[PDB]
DNA sequence: TCGGATGTATATATCTGACACGTGCCTGGAGACTAGGGAGTAATCCCCTTGGCGGTTAAAACGCGGGGGACAGCGCGTACGTGCGTTTAAGCGGTGCTAGAGCTGTCTACGACCAATTGAGCGGCCTCGGCACCGGGATTCTCGA
DNA sequence: TCGAGAATCCCGGTGCCGAGGCCGCTCAATTGGTCGTAGACAGCTCTAGCACCGCTTAAACGCACGTACGCGCTGTCCCCCGCGTTTTAACCGCCAAGGGGATTACTCCCTAGTCTCCAGGCACGTGTCAGATATATACATCCGA
């Protein structure tokens, strides 16, 4: 399987067949699915890594979109990224004016 | 209906071996998946047609995980493809 | 799997 | 047929304080109800828009999903 | 009893932590249709549909409450006003 | 050779304002308008043929995409226009 | 007729048109009412800021369209304002507006 | 001798009438080479590149400042002060 | 090329200012000013530069400043596109 | 054509 | 309460760089004919939406007393506008040069297309485990002296 | 600084609703070959981006003044806030009906493709024209007297 003599966890193929079927292009090479299952599988990791830490600090197991959204907008770099993404049921970061404090 | 749910899982079980996911964090995950492909696909497919070029390839998808992604994260993901296509020509 |  | 008023002044109090607000003042209430109304139109047309494109007469999440994509407000968690 | 400025940053840091909906479902649903029915008559509503509407305007409303309190403390109060609404959304580029 | 939309873009403005002139720096924001506008709508309706797992961009997906786009008003007309226009090609 | 837009009683190209939507990558088959839709439309909009563009240059006494003339058009129109609200136009300047409190 | 804010009225009429770059061509083009040697030694520019970024810069800079002078007059001021500029670019998203 | 932000000269921020109908400047503006212009120049000019590299190019093109600020949201008509 |  | 000095709009000249019209001709748009398949239409089924009922009980509405913050006024000091004389470098017009952008030739390496397999991946199903909630105690806050 | 009064987190019981793992099928991914053409590469052209110079001179700069305006403070008062009571309707099952989404199959007409001619549109060529400064003059318009 082209996943697995790339080395991944995503599906090469069905990246192949989304990339050649989402009317991007005529043409598509060869490592353009490997790349790009590449760069999902990487983020994909990044964001459950992190998400995973904010579940054990929780002190709970199971992911949810709480941890979701805490991992993202605790993280700088992915808060710009997924800039105007709403998480459903993510709700906020706790934040209090200093000012608003007493 | 397909969907990127059991790969996802697989990278959750090799990142965090105990631990579990809800189906709402997975339906949450799996639209971020979507959406970040439909973006570097669409920034590929404007350079390709750009450069009057008809073929997306390793470049231009470089190119495009450069131009949305900010900093580390670029920097890393350019990385993890190239060894990607690295070890798939070599295999 | 490189992550930061 | 006054519906907008069933958006009470204590879920506008609770919507502030998840925002971290601390006091009101009590034309917020008002206020809000007509950006709330506006709001809600603009997502609405476009998916009735898209509602009427596929010929049918149910709304679906899908509608408001692309409806809320048009406008760079992407929403995650319902088949987005 | 307790003196105003102590319940206000107890509900702040409750609201702040939960996740669930802050509004009531039933009026949001009724708004919903009632807003649609100038679009649209006979017009039907898959729940999920009317659960994204909710997420969507709650999201919303709330980053605009963070912007209006931003106002509110530039200008040198506490308590967020409709001016302080109103500069929020001009200058976010929506009215 | 560099297609561009100069001629049909100073005749417009011929049928439109007929004794006005343009010059070649507002012509060439004219040019980048039309091209901005054919993207939106051409994407808006890509988008929708791909939601709607067509294959092919008829006019009702133009139309759609236009309503989407366009402002009210504006919207009114524009489907007024493009509804005339179809209507007397085929009827020719 | 020959041309396809005297068909349709156009200025615009909808041969031009059709090519353009047919190389686009935006769909695999093009429908032949679409390109005189969107040519009429993209002709409609031309119409529209054009004659605004020369109703500025008559108020200012002249006789040619500049891009000063185009960005006034275009931001005083509350609709094309809207339709074009993250477009910069070269050399447009700006509204000429002053707020209140600044006046003496 | 003119009544301070007078002259400012005036320039600011002046300056809302004409359409013309208002920073130095050369300064700018150096910033811009500056900058840009970070990314890729020994580039070369367009002119009209050059002119593009700097109409963009201007254009960008003024919304910025006409951002910042309604939050400056809604703190009851009429001077734009630093922070005008920090909470127009937190309320915009920059 | 060093020290060139200050060829952004203080009438020159006065100006910019007055053409968004500021009335009054304090002093502190110009240095605030001179860091937002530098931040959105080195974002535009990053992406531009990009595309050159891609493009295998060592010249920078109107057209890649015009893709840049497209990309960033901040369409410019005028130089082509 | 027809305008507003 | 009148006079003045600075900026701005008005009259007219000019020499211009810019543009509005005519043309070779070549490349792209239009005709004529077909081949297939995308989409329309018809029909069926059963998901999932909509409408009604009865209860309970949490949230909403409402009044009340007060204290806290919004706001108006006032006085001060400082910092920004204004104007003038001196210092600097932007702008303009040339002049020279070679890097690199763009276009032609070629021809091969790579991606599309097709037939035939065979397995990864998508639904149904179970079974049982961690978190929502509750009963009870203790820590962290506030409110009052 | 030093008392009490509540709010809420932590520990333990627990139950239960849906996630993790387990199969049957199946379509989609893989594998092999063949083949046309896209694009890497090589070379000659010619534009244009860079660099040096010399002169104005217009903008940038520094400085001295003084005046408006941030800014702090004090007092008033009215308007949210917190709290206890009565009132409203949301929420929760649960039932009943059926509208319409979702699927399959049969037609057939609309679009891609292909071979031709044939003019619409680009680049080129070319002659006239609206106006930015330039010079001079009249009209507001606040500022000192």
């Amino acid at each position: 399987s082209r996943s697995s003599r790339a080395g991944l966890q995503f599906p090469v193929g069905r990246v192949h067949r989304l990339l050649r079927k989402g009317n991007y292009s005529e043409r598509v090479g060869a490592g353009a699915p490997v790349y790009l299952a590449a760069v999902l599988e990487y983020l994909t990791a990044e964001i459950l890594e992190l998400a995973g830490n904010a579940a054990r600090d929780n002190k709970k197991t199971r992911i949810i979109p709480r941890h979701l959204q805490l991992a993202i907008r605790n993280d700088e770099e992915l808060n710009k990224l997924l800039g105007r993404v709403t998480i459903a049921q993510g709700g906020v970061l706790p934040n209090i004016q200093a000012v608003l404090l007493p | 209906k397909e969907s990127y749910a059991i790969y996802v899982y697989k990278v959750l079980k090799q990142v965090h071996p105990d631990t579990g996911i809800s189906s709402k964090a997975m339906s949450i995950m799996n639209s971020f998946v979507n959406d970040v492909f439909e973006r570097i696909a669409g920034e590929a497919s404007r350079l390709a047609h750009y450069n009057k070029r008809s073929t997306i390839t390793s470049r231009e998808i470089q190119t495009a995980v450069r131009l949305l992604l900010p900093g580390e994260l670029a920097k890393h993901a350019v990385s993890e493809g190239t060894k990607a296509v690295t070890k798939y020509t070599s295999a | 799997m490189a992550l930061r | 047929r006054d519906n907008i008023q069933g958006i009470t002044k204590p879920a506008i109090r609770r919507l502030a304080r998840r925002g971290g607000v601390k006091r009101i003042s009590g034309l917020i209430y008002e206020e809000t109800r007509g950006v709330l109304k506006v709001f809600l139109e603009n997502v609405i047309r476009d998916a009735v828009t898209y509602t009427e494109h596929a010929k049918r007469k149910t709304v679906t999440a899908m509608d408001v999903v692309y409806a809320l994509k048009r406008q760079g407000r992407t929403l995650y968690g319902f088949g987005g | 009893r307790y003196r105003p400025g102590t319940v206000a940053l107890r509900e702040i840091r409750r609201y702040q932590k939960s996740t669930e909906l802050l509004i009531r479902k039933l009026p949001f649903q009724r708004l919903v249709r009632e807003i649609a029915q100038d679009f649209k008559t006979d017009l039907r509503f898959q729940s999920s549909a009317v659960m994204a509407l909710q997420e969507a305007c709650e999201a919303y409303l709330v980053g605009l409450f963070e912007d209006t309190n931003l106002c509110a403390i530039h200008a040198k109060r506490v308590t967020i006003m409709p001016k302080d609404i109103q500069l929020a959304r001009r200058i976010r580029g929506e009215r």
